[PDB]
RNA sequence: UAAUUGCGAUAACGAACGAGACCUUAACCUACUAAAUAGUGGUGCUAGCAUUUGCUGGUUAUCCACUUCUUAGAGGGACUAUCGGUUUCAAGCCGAUGGAAGUUUGAGGCAAUAACAGGUCUGUGAUGCCCUUAGACGUUCUGGGCCGCACGCGCGCUACACUGACGGAGCCAGCGAGUCUAACCUUGGCCGAGAGGUCUUGGUAAUCUUGUGAAACUCCGUCGUGCUGGGGAUAGAGCAUUGUAAUUAUUGCUCUUCAACGAGGAAUUCCUAGUAAGCGCAAGUCAUCAGCUUGCGUUGAUUACGUCCCUGCCCUUUGUACACACC
């Protein structure tokens, strides 16, 4: 339910059991690792209130490779607490919520920043051409 | 240490200071210093006497007089090494005559082809 | 920021006094704090 | 929580090949041969247009037909998509090799 | 059949364009937004 | 299910009209569709396709001088797809109506 | 954005001289807490122009500044970064042709930062050891600024800056 | 994509030429022009179509047949039209085909042109400016202004009112050139 | 395999190549003398060489030569031509050259400069 | 204050252009308007491993409905919003909460009045005037030519390498663009070491080719800080590919040659964040050709109290020969 930055994740919610698929994969795997965690610290994020819970995992899909990571990140959280009651809390999902974003950035909403514009200059952007004539 | 003619090599893993060797390169290293049955692994003054006579079979004897691997109207093809700035002569020789406006040009000493040589 | 001044604390009872400061040859602000020399106002400071 | 399926990563296509050219016999009498780059090498490259289920089943000249030993055993069909479904042996043949790897970590 | 193939408005064999076909921006860069090139 | 559409997909006498402008031409996207809320088939079709936008950009002023500037213009063709009824027992008049100026129409009827 | 933790997570929330501390994971007067500082010296070594193995970079350079002799890796970073910033340098006069330069603080923020990229950069130019190690020189040299935090190692210009701007005064 | 835009760019401006000459004697004053099913229609707007919408009737068959084979196609598709102008005060080749033709005609470009000034703003249009930039007389070079009312070319949208444009001014000394300005709509549809 | 790819040179190739049988075109040979890449020739061919043919030769005149020339830095190293004169122009030019079949090498205007003049060095 | 932007002063008072506002873009949203549906997720058919099923996957069938996702129409949404600080006389400035968004939302387009003899008859079938005519400055056709290389100045491209090069492997981007002929875009099959040849093939909106082979980048392994395996200039040969034509230079590929260059004087360039920086592709260019350019996404910094001085600009005052105005 979530982009990132010119990403975007999208959100399962519906209770069910382990093993979370990201992609079709499995959030052991998510191998654009290093920090791979930041993914797995969604869900280990649940430190703050649940454990694991018993519930679903959805697939991502847009722009490039960090991009993605970042965007799989709200993607879970941001569908924990999912309106609820079938999904997030049947009641006082500020449970999570307030929790799970009282140290986040990824359920935290998403930053307003987005790539564009250029100029009618050298690279653009800002950086405009270095020319010195004499 | 000493193979093809001058060519005095060794120090530097097999089929990599064969490229020392005067003439030959990054894939004659491979396929010439490789199809010899010789364990690219191996390296520098260690190799199969065995080997550099092959070596010198294959990846010089395929690698000269064949490059039809190192056995059984030819023709046929060919490359050079200690030979090779000779017949370098040889050929900017073959130009070195009849004229060539990029090769009187290598007599004369501008570059041969392309070159829009006013600055470099 | 010119360091302004040096009211410690009785004799032996403070690691260090406190000190306010702002600049003259460039800034100019309310502060004190983080230093613990003990020049004075012959000194200064910088901003 | 979790595991792979057909999944598993990168070592699970040091795999099937690790046991292809290994466990051989083989198709991959690639006469391309020697020239044409690297290493060892090269069922690797099969390991690869294999993983190469999870697409084109539904998404060079050593490729033009690298595909040419996988269909002669380890799947890889006509595809009347128009490249290669991993046939018969399916995410089977793979499939069971990738369980291997599995309970091959430990 | 190459660098030759005028541009409808003034012949001006060159500096011709893509989309369209006339051009030169000669005869464009104010004589086409309302021919139309909107902007 | 894996397709920002594709379109199409496209019904149900086909009738897209494809044009260049917006409220003074495709108002008759209002006009075609409650043109046949009235008795008509099932409508299903107020397919918009995504702003076309093409644009030819060219450094200002013929010369030298300047910094050549550079002003890229543009000139955006919008265009969507109604579907009506497919063929339809009920056709005439209903073949053909409406004439916005400047906002292409279409036949077919298929299939 | 966008690192990581445990690997150690030696959290030592004492060890910090003078202010700092008060800024020690911060940034503000401009950012906020630029992760607990070893967000920045990850960030610091980026210096030919992208992160992540820059992120490598960093944990190998940890888990190493630290195997070797523990000080708890973090405080070892903040003891790094720590007894090893400017403090007072001199900066222009304008008051003569032909200037001279007096000196003073140093604002925090200052010491840590200018200290930061420094202890960087001294990594950075390796030539010594110039091994293959990138973290080592990022470490040893930050190490030889834990272990050199007693002199002298691989800082140096630390001092310099400081040992310097008392005569121009 | 092909033709739109292109078709335009085509068929359209490629008109407005034959309908910015040719014509001029009458005063033409823009051009619109679409199709039914293969009825080509153009709108030909016209200040004076008169036997400049057809003497006798020549004028169109005549043209608007030309304007067929030229542009070749139509055979019986393309069909034309005259219109009547608008109130003349704006478009801007109103006064502008005005003082175009008269400074032209003779008028002294002194006072010549403060009459389309004052008659454009006299046709009810909060004012409006029009310069003339040629070689004034016998002489250098340079320019004249002329006006009154409102606007400022700012990002009104598209002015949203302004309706300028400029003209030949194909004098036996040089080249002037005309180029007038509208106030336009003070508010109305 | 176990080469044949290409190794410094060759071929039988300048050496036992075009040379292959100095005395080869000496029998023709004429599709044949395009029996070595890398071009010629979409097409076939030619007619001005009626001159170089039953001209250039026909006597003989035991003093062998010939005028023959023709703007044509087109006409590529004959080699059915073996021997003769032709005039290699460089716009005012039509420099004279002789066409010894020692070398079938370049083009006709190739060998004959529309530089010369490389200036002081 | 970004603003002659406002407050404030006050013989001024009231006001129009310009700035602003509005236009476009980039973001948020509706649980409005349907779309196939990204399928959110299910239904049949079906392939695989596995005691529910996970773990998957295909696939044409009916379903649904609506978020992901998408497309784009019509509205909402921000207004320095609270709160506090503090100039106090307020416009404002600022800090904290906190919004998709924070006082200028990021970006661009428009840009008044005057001025320059600025540059453009080599962009017009725009034109004054002068010049030029069956030995033409007209236009054609053939060939060179703008590419000639002791040397200077500028915009760059890639390199000096261990954050590396090198082989195998992992993934995933956006703007875009394209045919009636016909060498448009090009999938797939085969042949081709490679360039490429190719038999067919989809495709005037997202339909088909591109996101499903972007690269930088992550992992695993080899090299040993040695002008090495960094780098790849220059030349030797060859094979192909645009065109009537590629010698004069031509585009890509295949082997071999392997130089400068050990981080650059004095200067000087540019930029404060979806920036800079690195990495790459689309498009213009076009038969072929990008070391250009307009763009576009991909990773993804360090920096500030800023005004101090050097450069520019401005505003006054102050002096003034003039005023075609310090050419």
């Amino acid at each position: 339910f979530g982009k990132k930055k010119s990403a975007t994740a999208v959100a399962h919610v519906k209770a069910g059991k382990g093993l979370i698929k990201v992609n079709g994969s499995p959030i052991t795997l998510v191998e654009p690792e290093i920090l791979r965690f930041k993914v797995y610290e969604p869900l280990l994020l649940v430190g703050l209130d649940k454990f694991s819970n018993i519930d679903i995992r959805v697939r991502v899909t847009g722009g490039g490779h960090v991009s993605q990571v970042y965007a799989i990140r709200q993607a879970i959280a941001k569908g924990l607490v999912a309106y609820h009651q079938k999904y997030v809390d049947e009641q006082s999902k500020n449970e999570l919520k307030k929790a799970f974003t009282s140290y986040d950035r990824t359920l935290l909403i998403a930053d307003s920043r987005r790539p564009e514009p250029k100029k009618f200059g050298g690279k653009g952007a800002r950086s405009r051409f270095q020319k010195s004539y004499r | 240490l000493r193979l093809l003619n001058t060519n005095v090599d060794g120090n530097i893993k097999i089929v990599y200071a064969l490229t020392t060797i005067k003439g030959v390169g990054r894939r004659y290293s491979n396929l010439v210093c490789k199809k010899a049955d010789v364990d690219l692994h191996k390296r520098a003054g260690e190799l199969t006497q065995e080997e550099l006579e092959r070596i010198v079979q294959i990846m010089q004897n395929p690698t000269h007089y064949k490059i039809p691997a190192w056995f059984l109207d030819g023709k046929d093809y060919h490359t050079l090494a200690n030979n090779v700035e000779s017949k370098l002569r040889d050929d900017l020789e073959r130009l070195k005559k009849i004229r060539a406006h990029r090769g009187i040009r290598h007599f004369w000493g501008l570059r041969v082809r392309g070159q829009h040589t006013k600055t470099t | 920021v010119t360091l302004a001044k040096v009211i410690k604390v009785l004799g032996r009872t403070g690691s260090r006094g406190g000190v306010t400061q702002v600049r003259v040859e460039f800034l100019e602000d309310t502060s004190r704090t983080i230093v613990r020399n003990v020049k004075g106002p012959v000194r200064e400071n910088d901003i | 929580m979790p595991g792979v399926s057909v999944r598993d990563v990168a070592a699970q296509d040091f795999i099937n090949a690790y046991a292809s050219f290994l466990q051989r016999q083989g198709k991959l009498e690639v006469p391309g041969y020697v020239d044409i780059v690297a290493e060892g090498w090269f069922y690797k490259r099969a390991a690869s247009v294999a993983r190469h289920i999870y697409m084109r089943k539904q998404v060079g000249s050593i490729n033009r037909k690298v595909l040419q030993a996988l269909e002669k055993i380890g799947i890889v069909e006509i595809s009347p998509k128009g490249g290669r479904r991993i046939s018969e042996n399916g995410q089977r043949d793979l499939d069971r090799i990738a369980a291997q790897t599995l309970e091959e970590d430990e | 059949g190459k660098g030759s193939r005028q541009c409808r408005v003034c012949s001006s064999h060159t500096g011709l364009i893509r989309k369209y076909g006339l051009n030169i921006c000669r005869q464009c860069f104010r004589e086409k937004a309302n021919d139309i090139g909107f902007n | 299910e894996e397709q920002e559409q594709q379109q199409q997909q496209i019904i149900k006498i086909r009738i897209t009209l494809t044009s260049t402008k917006v409220k003074q031409l495709e108002n008759v996207s209002s006009n075609i569709v409650k043109n046949a809320e009235q008795h008509n088939l099932v409508k299903k079709g107020p397919v918009r396709l995504p702003t076309k936008v093409l644009k030819i950009s060219t450094r200002k002023t013929p010369n030298g001088e300047g910094s050549k500037t550079w002003e890229t213009y543009e000139m955006r063709i919008h265009k969507r797809y109604i579907d009506l009824e497919a063929p339809v027992q009920i056709v005439k008049r209903i073949t053909q109506i409406t004439i916005e100026p400047g906002v292409d129409v279409e036949v077919v009827v298929a299939s | 954005e966008i690192k990581l933790f445990n690997k150690w997570s030696f959290e030592e929330v004492e060890v910090k001289d003078a202010s700092l501390v008060d800024y020690v994971q911060v940034r503000q007067p401009q950012c906020p807490i630029i992760e607990r500082l070893t967000n920045s010296l990850m960030m610091n070594g980026r210096n030919n122009g992208k992160k992540l193995k820059a992120v490598r970079i960093i944990k190998h350079t940890l888990d190493i500044i630290n195997v070797l002799t523990d000080q708890n890796p973090i405080q070892v970073v903040v003891d790094a970064i720590t007894n090893t910033g400017p403090r007072e340098d001199t900066t222009r006069v304008g008051g003569g042709g032909a200037a001279r330069r007096q000196a003073v603080d140093v604002s925090p923020l200052r010491r840590v930062n200018q200290a930061i990229a420094l202890l960087t950069i001294g990594a950075r130019e390796a030539a010594f050891r110039n091994i293959k190690t990138i973290a080592e020189t990022l470490a040893e040299e930050l190490i030889n600024a834990a272990k050199g935090s007693s002199t002298s190692y691989a800082i140096k210009k630390k001092d310099e800056l400081e040992r310097v701007a008392k005569s121009n005064r | 994509k092909k033709r739109k835009l292109v078709a335009d760019g085509v068929f359209y401006a490629e008109l407005n030429e034959f309908f910015t000459r040719e014509l001029a004697e009458e005063g033409y004053s823009g051009v619109e022009v679409r199709v039914t099913p293969t009825k080509t229609e153009v709108i030909i707007r016209a200040t004076r179509t008169q036997d400049v919408l057809g003497e006798n009737g020549r004028r169109i068959n005549e043209l608007t047949l030309l304007v067929q084979k030229r542009f070749k196609y139509a055979p019986g598709t393309i069909v034309l039209y005259a219109e009547r102008v608008q109130d003349r005060g704006l478009s801007a080749v109103a006064q502008a085909e005005s003082m175009k033709f008269k400074l032209l005609n003779g008028l002294a470009i002194r006072r010549a042109a403060y009459g389309v000034v004052r008659y454009v703003m006299e046709s009810g249009a909060k004012g409006c400016e029009v310069v003339v930039s040629g070689k004034l007389r016998a002489a250098r070079a340079k320019a004249m202004k002329f006006a009154d009312g409102f606007l400022i070319h700012s990002g009104q949208p598209v002015n949203d009112f302004i309706d300028t444009a400029t003209r030949h001014v194909l004098m036996r000394q040089g080249v002037l050139g005309i180029k007038v300005k509208i106030m336009r709509d003070p508010a109305k549809s | 395999k176990r080469v044949f790819k290409t190794h410094s040179y060759r071929g039988v190739d300048l050496e036992k190549l075009l040379e292959m049988s100095t005395e080869d075109f000496v029998k023709l040979a004429p599709a044949r003398v395009r029996r070595r890449f890398a071009r010629g020739m979409t097409s076939k061919p030619a007619g001005f060489m009626k001159k170089l043919r039953a001209a250039k030769l026909a006597a003989p005149e035991n003093e062998k030569p010939a005028p023959v020339r023709t703007h044509m830095r087109n006409m590529i190293i004959v080699p059915e031509m073996i021997g003769s004169v032709v005039g290699i122009y460089n716009g005012k030019a039509f420099n004279q050259v002789e066409i010894r079949p020692e070398m079938l090498g370049h083009y006709l205007g190739e060998f004959s400069i529309t530089y010369t003049p490389v200036r002081h060095g």
